[PDB]
């Protein structure tokens, strides 16, 4: 509210009020699966310039 | 010039009849050394008897609401005290 005038006598005063606030962040954990070719079996695909089927 | 000091002297008696404690300057001092029948008077704020736990709130007055009961008023300024019942 607006400032009380000290004048006189007085026992009714203007307050400051106070709060908080809580701030949350939140972390995902997300997962992706991809096929390929195993380790011992690439001399069975190596083309003459490339890798792979 | 005469007239226009009389008129000044009435327009300040006026005024000051509406006044708490008007200052009006004395040629001689008063005599009110009995100590009974003092607290009769205009100027004499407060209350008889008081309690430490009193609640008095400030507030903007509009006219002259000394020693009345008092209502409030809302309007832009602040809502404001005016002498009612």
């Amino acid at each position: 509210a607006n400032p009380t005038t000290i004048a006189n006598e007085v026992n009714t005063i203007s307050t400051i009020g106070f709060s908080s606030e809580v701030v949350r962040l939140n972390y995902l954990k997300l997962q992706y699966k991809f096929r390929h070719l195993k380790q011992t079996s690439e001399k069975f695909y190596t083309s003459d310039s490339y890798i792979g089927d | 010039t005469t007239q226009l000091v009389k008129e000044y002297q009435e327009k300040r008696s006026k005024l000051e009849k509406f006044m708490k404690n008007p200052q009006h300057d004395a040629s001689l001092l008063s005599n009110s050394n009995e100590f009974r029948d003092k607290n009769v008077e205009f100027f004499a704020s407060g209350g008889t008897r008081t309690s430490k736990f009193d609640k008095l709130e400030n507030h903007p007055f509009l006219g002259y609401p000394y020693k009345r009961g008092v209502k409030r008023v809302i309007q832009h300024y602040e809502p404001h005290v005016e002498a009612g019942g």
